[PDB]
């Protein structure tokens, strides 16, 4: 016997099982395509004769295919297991269309006849894994964004914010601007260095005008790393220009409210009776988002923003980077959930739309 | 009295958690399941009296 | 005032009567309404064998006269 | 014999505290079930009068 | 009357004297069919208890009084 | 699946909603209004656009008194609302819509051949907003108050069938509200400090001197814009005080309540008192409105009376088993409890009077969205679709021959 715990990240897979602290296999979620599909790094290896491809688009599906064969290649290789024989516990970002809920059902009872199915957000998951009843968590993930007001382990939809932007868009701006600095970042291995550069050097700015000043004043800003090729770069307000465009849409052209901008208004769309405890309970996502000075300077601008007659208490977990799957392996490690999962005989008798009826 | 045709509860027991209910009715739902509907009245706070005191 | 719903799982412990028991598949397949004298073509999930049957739910034709 | 009766006394009074305490979490947990088994939903499943 | 579930002590190193791994009293828990408790049990009894092959899974006829 | 991938929109008097069929919220929703800035043009819809500062946005709300009034604004609303938020070619899904108790055929009759042509929608369906809420409280008969940003309305329904004569437009809305707090700020000389215009709000203690800092980086918005905005702010703030006497109002009583902190987007936080229940008391009466001597408006209980007497002897039993709420100002508290005690008091104990028990915001406002989904679940209702074939054959002149 055993337990499945799968979290599928924007932009890369992190499956695990229950009881376990971290993923049993981890990699980007990327898929080839020949002009065999491989999958992930399998098929970045054979990048000649296969193509990049992200079936996580948006943080969203776009061919069953696809990840139907990276879930085929995850059993076969990775996990080398039966899921056929456990639970198989399967995440989602919220608003997904019930159309995504039922296909994935369909897939999972007839492609692979898994006996017990179940599906949760990925926010409410990784909230579980943060041990606190009532807050806001903010959904800085890879390749989404979103801001899920969750209350006593329940959360409105219409609440919930949106937007796409994460790790992805932050890292090509990044590449854009290092790039006007002198240097050029084009292929996979381009993007992949300046993502690398960005998770070495990269911070978040606390007076970003006076962090100006000292970056063109203080070369200590300024600072060396070694590229694949050796060649050395100095990165001063370039190791924090990119991560001001979060809270400022303006530096990528775009507009839009900041990212404490956006949670003031998520807040304000639930209710006041206790958005003070909302304010107590925030939250951080996303591996792609530990910058050093980023809990902090986001702290003083809810201090800022949000009214100082409420209790700002900031939650910045340190180890978030799999907040959701670790919230997932302690769900699927209780006892009271065990019956709520879902049979596939339920589903021979039900058909897919049984998840709606009770997967929630 | 009241004169409701649907509204028509009665107490029972459990099969493996037997104790008393409470007013509650079988009814079916969605995909063809039954659920059991426990009703919430005068005496919602006090069912156990048992022996018909 | 809550209701429970119907729970089949309980626990684990059924590893077998799956593998002799294969999930019938289900379908979004098409269908027309009698009752839409026009028969618009709209879909169902039928479990794939369930396919041709005349829709079964629209024998509730009575009006007035 | 003094200070071993007050620390008697004093292992009672923990005590008191520790039954309060245990009292509070058994009136605190008090679970419920919301679910029913399958066939315990068709045959003969009991009766009322 | 019911099935042992569990059994427990309750240590406490108050008692005069020595190291204190003593135990205030037991604690064991019970289940009938109709369901689950534990009862406060005093030292003596845990002696008794060992007289008898009281095990996990098994029922037992504690008499009150 | 007897349900096929149905969408199902509600739009109100506050703000607009919509969700699949089926479901138990509404997915999304955003402010009724849309900010315009003349140069096709730039509109500004949901919040980044629009309660976030611009230059020069004209804010325009389509809806007039439950009725279409800028075509071309919902036609970019609803591509606002697919790309925004669904993300899905609803050709490929059924749809449906609501309605007033009073929309244009000319304009219904527009509004099926845009959807139709443009929207390539497989089908549709129309139907009273309130009828959707009578189906969401599971009820035939009764009568629906809905206390939109709009108007306080009061229609009754028979069978699932609204009675056309019951309408009422009473004025008084969240608009009243608002009006009430302008006074308010009058009677007491509190001005308007935007959030958007304040950089910083430093610290300010009741009484305290508005204290705060501005953002150079503020290019001039228009009155419209941003006399709106300070509409939603003074929205917050009643939610924040929103409150009714249970009983004949009285100065001192209402004054009895502490003086509730509240605080404003300069940081300054006075504390309020009776006025919050001197205001609502007129929403039961106008008449007894001090300055204000309104009488063209009916109080609550004036209201009770007015739809109960104008219906017929046989089924006002009926309607008086059920009583229903609904609207973005239905906010207010002490709302249904001093409704149900005038209702005691005014209506006759001659016959029998029953409410409808549902005071959470979700049920409040999106009751009218429920029953939506509630009627696009149904099995039997398949009969009722309207397929766009039928529509390319008999133009859009087949509502009036299939919808009376």
């Amino acid at each position: 016997i055993a337990a499945l715990v799968v979290d599928n990240g924007s932009g890369m897979c992190k499956a695990g099982f229950a009881g376990d602290d971290a993923p049993r296999a981890v990699f980007p979620s990327i898929v080839g395509r020949p002009r065999d599909s491989y999958v992930g790094d399998e098929a970045q290896s054979k990048r000649g004769i296969l193509t990049l491809k992200y079936p996580i688009e948006h943080g969203i599906v776009t061919n069953w295919d696809d990840m139907e064969k990276i879930w085929h290649h995850t059993f076969y290789n990775e996990l080398r297991v039966a899921p056929e024989e456990h639970p198989v516990l399967l995440t989602e970002a919220p608003l997904n269309p019930k159309a995504n809920r039922e296909k994935m059902t369909q897939i999972m009872f007839e492609t692979f006849n898994t006996p017990a199915m179940y599906v949760a957000i990925q926010a409410v998951l990784s909230l579980y894994a943060s041990g606190r009843t009532t807050g806001i968590v903010m959904d800085s993930g890879d390749g989404v964004t979103h801001t899920v007001p969750i209350y006593e382990g329940y959360a409105l939809p219409h609440a919930i914010l949106r937007l796409d932007l994460a790790g992805r868009d932050l890292t090509d701006y990044l590449m854009k601007i290092l790039t006007e600095r002198g240097y050029s970042f084009t292929t996979t291995a381009e993007r992949e260095i300046v993502r690398d550069i960005k998770e070495k050097l990269c911070y978040v700015a606390l007076d970003f005008e006076q962090e100006m000043a000292t970056a063109a004043s203080s070369s200590s800003l300024e600072k060396s790393y070694e590229l694949p090729d050796g060649q050395v770069i100095t990165i001063g307000n370039e190791r924090f220009r990119c991560p001001e465009a979060l809270f400022q849409p303006s530096f990528l052209g775009m507009e839009s409210c900041g990212i404490h901008e956006t949670t003031f208004n998520s807040i304000m769309k639930c209710d006041v009776d206790i958005r003070k405890d909302l304010y107590a309970n925030t939250v951080l996502s996303g591996g792609t988002t530990m910058y050093p000075g980023i809990a902090d300077r986001m702290q003083k601008e809810i201090t800022a923003l949000a009214p100082s007659t409420m209790k700002i208490k900031i939650i910045a977990p340190p180890e978030r980077k799999y907040s959701v799957w670790i919230g997932g392996s302690i769900l699927a490690s209780l006892s009271t959930f065990q019956q709520m999962w879902i049979s596939k005989q339920e589903y021979d008798e039900s058909g897919p739309s049984i998840v709606h009826r009770k997967c929630f | 009295g009241l004169g409701d045709v649907r509204y028509r509860y009665c107490l029972t027991t459990l099969t493996v958690p037997q104790r008393c209910i409470g007013f509650a009715r079988r009814r079916v739902g969605r995909g063809g399941r039954v659920l059991l509907d426990r009703a919430h009245s005068d005496y919602d706070s006090v069912f156990h009296h048992l022996d018909l005191e | 005032p809550l209701l429970p719903s119907d729970t089949g799982q309980g626990y684990r412990t059924v590893k077998a009567k799956l593998g002799s028991k294969k999930v019938r598949p289900w379908k979004w397949m098409p269908f027309t309404n009698p009752a839409r004298k026009d028969g618009a073509m709209f879909f169902h999930w039928r479990r794939a064998a369930e396919e041709g049957k005349d829709y079964p739910f629209a024998r509730f034709n009575k009006t007035v006269q | 014999a003094v200070m071993t009766a007050v620390r008697a006394w004093e292992f009672w009074n923990l005590k008191t505290l520790q039954e309060r305490e245990a009292r509070l979490r058994l009136e605190q947990e008090e679970a419920e079930l919301l679910t029913y088994t399958r066939e315990d939903a068709y045959s003969m499943e009991y009766v009322y009068e | 009357e019911g099935e042992v579930t569990e059994l427990t002590p309750c240590e406490t190193e108050n008692p005069m004297g020595g190291y204190g791994k003593t135990i205030s009293h037991v604690i064991i828990g019970l289940k009938t069919a109709k369901g689950t408790k534990q009862l406060k049990l005093d030292p003596s009894i845990f002696e008794s208890l060992q007289k008898e092959r009281v095990e996990a899974g098994d029922v037992i006829y504690i008499e009150a009084n | 699946g007897d349900e096929v991938g149905a969408l199902v929109f509600d739009i109100g008097s506050y703000t607009v909603r919509a969700g699949y069929a089926g479901e138990d919220c509404p997915k999304v929703d955003f402010p009724t209004a849309i900010g315009m800035v003349v140069e096709g043009p730039t509109y500004y819809i949901d919040t980044n656009a629009l309660r976030v500062p611009r230059e020069n946005m004209e804010a325009i709300s389509p809806l007039k008194n439950g009725m279409v009034e800028d075509w071309d604004s919902f036609q970019a609303i609803l591509d606002h609302t697919y790309k925004m938020h669904v993300k899905s070619e609803a050709s490929l899904h059924p749809v449906l819509m609501s309605e007033a108790p009073w929309n244009t055929r000319a304009k219904r009759e527009k509004l099926t051949e845009l959807m139709f042509e443009h929207y390539n929608i497989p089908a549709f369906f129309l139907c009273k907003t309130a009828v959707l809420t009578a189906f969401a409280n599971g009820r035939s008969t009764g009568l629906i108050l809905d206390s939109g940003a709009t108007h306080t309305t009061a229609i009754p329904v028979h069978d699932g069938y609204v009675l056309q004569q019951g309408i009422v437009k009473s004025p008084l809305a969240g608009d009243f509200i608002t009006m009430q707090c302008r006074e308010l700020f009058q009677e007491m000389n509190i001005e308007l400090v935007p959030p958007y215009m304040i950089a910083s709000k430093e610290a300010v203690r009741e009484g305290s001197p508005a204290n705060w800092k501005r953002k150079e980086k503020l290019p001039q918005v228009t009155r419209s814009w941003h006399n709106y905005m300070c509409n939603c702010v003074i929205q917050d703030f009643q939610a924040s005080v929103l409150q009714v006497s249970d009983s004949t109002y009285d100065e001192q009583v209402a004054a009895q309540m502490p003086t509730v902190h509240y605080e404003f987007p300069n940081g300054y936080n006075c504390d309020f008192g009776a006025e919050r229940l001197k205001i609502p008391e007129g929403l039961f009466d106008p008449s007894n409105v001090k300055g204000l001597s309104g009488n063209t408006m009916l109080g609550v209980s004036h209201v009770v009376t007015t739809s109960v007497g104008m219906c017929d002897i046989d089924i006002r039993p009926g309607l008086y088993g059920s009583v229903i709420v609904a609207g973005g100002n239905t906010l207010i508290q002490s709302f249904t409890d001093r409704l149900n005690r005038e209702l005691s008091q005014k209506t006759p104990p001659s016959m029998r009077l029953k409410l409808i028990a549902n005071n959470t915001t979700v049920e409040r406002r999106f009751s009218s969205w429920i029953g939506g989904s509630i009627l696009a679940s149904l099995g039997t209702f398949q009969q009722m679709w309207i397929s766009k074939q039928e529509y390319e054959e008999g133009g859009k002149q087949c509502v009036e021959r299939k919808c009376p």
